[PDB]
RNA sequence: ACGGAAGGGCACCACCAGGAGUGGAGCCUGCGGCUUAAUUUGGAAACUCACCAGGUCCAGACACAAUAAGGAUUGACAGAUUGAGAGCUCUUUCUUGAUUUUGUGGGUGGUGGUGCAUGGCCGUAGUUGGUGGAGUGAUUUGUCUGCU
């Protein structure tokens, strides 16, 4: 809630959209030198935009509990089928599709589906084209949170930000979706930094809602080029990895200073902040640099800007100082395309 | 030659504390069922 | 002095554990060398050494080969202030001190937010040029707070009005923060005449077990009594008891003449 | 090597015998902490001051475009404003001789880091290595029991 006026959540331990294109460029260009570096800009009080926003040691020791009253989640949340063991779920779908298979293969089947007349006119004989038929599994209908692994294709390099629509064809259906990216890492509380954009090469995993998989198919990734070539400009290919409710994707904002006057407790606040009222919030949460010390800016002025740190380490010189917050990000529903 | 089984990870000896990325394969002409170490970095992403 | 309150935070995951991995060894290896942590990655131990070498909560010796360590009086500090938060209590430390001879009176919060009063002992307070480590400082002051710890917890299950003990570990005790004013600096009451009734008759109480308190002087105790510096009272089966007695009591026969006017 | 055994000595930064004391009262000062715009930091009213609150003023090498000898620009004895022998500016107009100016591109400077790169300067009775002899070697005798 916004109880407490102090103490951030820390539990203390067609030209146009080339324009839009050169601006992706230019935000992953800027994104991939100092990344996750917000730059606040001074006039504007850094309360209201790190309210949310929670401070933490280190994202992998930390626990959060799962969820949280969010209200940016879906609130369909809890309408996901919430998975144990996907191990123990699939091998044991898959066996209750082996004892209970009417069907043997190779056997001449009538086929009597429910099926509406609206959709008769996109129908076409089946000598032309190839309307065929795919079964699905039993939960393989219903959404959950679900992960996949994406890569880049390898002609590939324009950027790909991280809620941009691409469309997902994993087995046979296709979806339309905006992801969650993250890097691939074992953190045992499965809280995983969030990527703003996508790495060059080294395979990273994205996130959305959709409907199950129980076989972990192949997915090929890709953005529809209406105006382009062959119907499709191919971005990615990667694998159905797991449903997964808690891959937590956390995303990093790091507040950025610079030190004055040394030897005297430490150092100074140049840029970091603006107000003594970023003291309250700010400064319980511990603070990196660079291979130095670590936490505690106390108060000073900040008429002017200027926040004099403490801290546990040695060295200093013309260099940077840098903390962080954290926030969850949450999944976006999906939409098949046709 | 073998039939991956599934994709596992280590928690091997001291000093190198780690995760070292095995598998497991089931052998054909046995079905014996031997771990197997993937080489050079990445290359568990080949393997399904 | 020795204590210190500034690098407790900045320790990470292993480090308690790593810390905490020169501890068991201790009691049977005193002297531990690297790798002796690593059982109990390539990484991990040596950045807490790192820590632990270079904020001093590890001392070192130094050789071309591995080297061996033992313990130090600052790095058993947070292991106890480790466990202490781990039962619960200590969310952080308190802005009066509280700064004695021998102990190290704490305000300190416990979880729900109460502002309480930690005890570190370790005797001789300034760290000491003339002390051999791991033991006289640790090890010394680590027994004898439970000497004490568990007096008071006794005691105080006598049901005399005293201090209630409320945690210990590794030489550190907290309890209640016991407001009241010492009788030392006493400035003005009124009513003395069953003040120091209940006063005479603390006497035995004190006395009920057959000891008397020989601290009974001023400088101990409040306005609710609480009293305070225990430890140093005398037995039955003590010889010269009998010459104590009017030790206490006339010191405080003494007193109320001076500041409060009264005679018993 | 072992904060390990034991044993020898030394010492008003130890004890004995005392002596004068502190700690108890008030106040001065120093440290921490607390508060504060800041209480610089581990014999302070200005200066010191490194801190705080506002305030003016300056920077800009050099390559290039343009402009500028039909003014680029320096300084200039009041008065206003500003807290001020601020031409910062201004009401202006004396003089300057390209020393420079607007814009782009574009670089030097650091008493910045290294005495942990090299010189030179200043202050301030026990160690050993040799030749032996012994042992393939780690090593050892030398560096030693007795008497004064």
């Amino acid at each position: 809630e916004y109880d407490g006026l102090t103490t951030a959540r820390y539990d203390d331990h067609p030209e146009e959209e080339e324009r839009q294109l050169r601006e992706f460029r230019d935000m992953e260009k800027e994104d991939r030198e100092f990344p996750d570096e917000i730059e606040l800009e001074p006039s504007e009080s850094a309360i209201e935009r790190l309210k949310r926003y929670r401070g933490l040691k280190n994202l992998y020791n930390c626990d959060w509990q799962v969820d949280e009253k969010d209200p940016s989640s879906p609130a369909e949340w809890k309408r996901l089928l919430r998975i144990g063991n996907y191990k123990n779920t699939k091998n044991r779908i898959i066996k209750e599709t082996k004892n209970e298979a009417q069907a043997i293969a190779g056997d001449r089947i009538r086929m009597f589906i429910r099926f509406p007349k609206f959709l008769l006119e996109k129908i076409q004989d089946p000598k032309q084209l190839l309307f065929a038929v795919y079964g699905l599994l039993l939960h393989e209908h219903k959404n959950a949170v679900v992960n996949f692994s994406l890569q880049r294709w390898e002609q590939y390099d324009k950027p790909v930000p991280s809620q941009e629509p691409i469309v997902v064809q994993y087995g046979v259906r296709r979806y339309t979706i905006q992801p969650l990216f993250s890097q691939g890492s074992n953190s045992p509380n499965n809280v995983h930094k969030y990527e703003r954009f996508l790495h060059p090469d080294t395979v990273s995993v994205a996130t959305c809602i959709a409907p199950v998989d129980f076989t972990q198919s192949p997915a090929i990734f890709f953005k529809p080029s209406p105006t382009d070539a062959k119907n499709i400009e191919l971005i990615g290919h990667g694998t159905f990895l797991n449903a997964d409710h808690s891959r937590i994707l956390a995303k990093r904002a790091i507040l950025t200073g610079h030190p004055f006057r040394f030897h005297k407790t430490v150092v100074t606040v140049r840029y970091m902040f603006f107000r003594p009222e970023d003291v309250e919030w700010f400064k319980s949460i511990p603070l990196f640099t660079k291979s130095g010390r670590s936490g505690f800016i106390k108060e000073s002025l900040g008429t002017h800007g200027y926040f004099k740190a403490t801290f546990d380490g040695k060295l200093s010189a013309q260099d940077v100082v840098a903390m962080s917050l954290y926030k969850r990000m949450w999944p976006m529903p999906s939409l098949p395309w046709n | 030659k073998g039939i991956v089984l599934e994709k596992l990870g280590i928690e091997s000896k001291q000093p190198n504390s780690a995760i070292r990325k095995c598998v497991r394969v089931q052998l054909i002409k046995n079905g014996k069922k031997v771990t197997a170490f993937v080489p050079n970095d990445g290359c568990l992403n080949f393997v399904d | 002095m020795k204590l210190d309150t500034s690098h407790m935070r900045y320790l990470t995951t292993d480090d308690f554990r790593v810390l905490q991995a020169v501890e068991q060894g201790s009691r049977s290896h005193e002297v531990v060398p690297t790798p002796l942590i690593h059982q109990i990655s390539q990484s991990g131990t040596n950045r807490a050494i790192s820590d632990l070498a270079k904020l001093s909560l590890i001392s070192k010796m130094r050789n071309v080969k591995y080297d061996g360590y033992r313990l130090t009086y600052n790095g058993i500090d947070y292991l106890a202030l480790k466990t202490m938060l781990n039962r619960d209590t200590v969310y952080s430390v308190g802005n009066t001190i509280g700064v004695g001879k021998e102990s190290d009176i704490y305000k300190v919060s416990d979880k729900n937010g109460n502002p309480r009063v930690m005890k570190i002992h370790r005797l001789g307070r300034t760290y000491l040029k003339k002390s051999n480590q791991g033991a006289n400082w640790m090890h010394l002051s680590r027994l004898a707070a439970n000497k004490e710890y568990q007096f008071m917890s006794m005691l105080y299950s006598k049901g005399f009005k005293v201090p209630e003990p409320f945690d210990n570990s590794r030489h550190i005790v907290v309890m209640e923060l016991i407001e009241g004013y010492p009788m030392r600096r006493l400035r003005k009451h009124k009513n003395i005449p069953k003040l120091y009734s209940d006063l005479m008759c603390f006497i035995v109480d004190l006395a009920n077990s057959g000891l008397i308190h020989c601290d009974f002087n001023e400088f101990n105790i409040m306005i609710k009594f609480v009293v305070i510096d225990f430890p140093q009272c005398i037995s039955i089966q003590h010889q010269d008891a009998d010459y104590y007695f009017q030790r206490d009591v006339d010191c405080i026969r003494r007193f109320f003449k001076k500041k409060l006017k009264y005679e018993p």
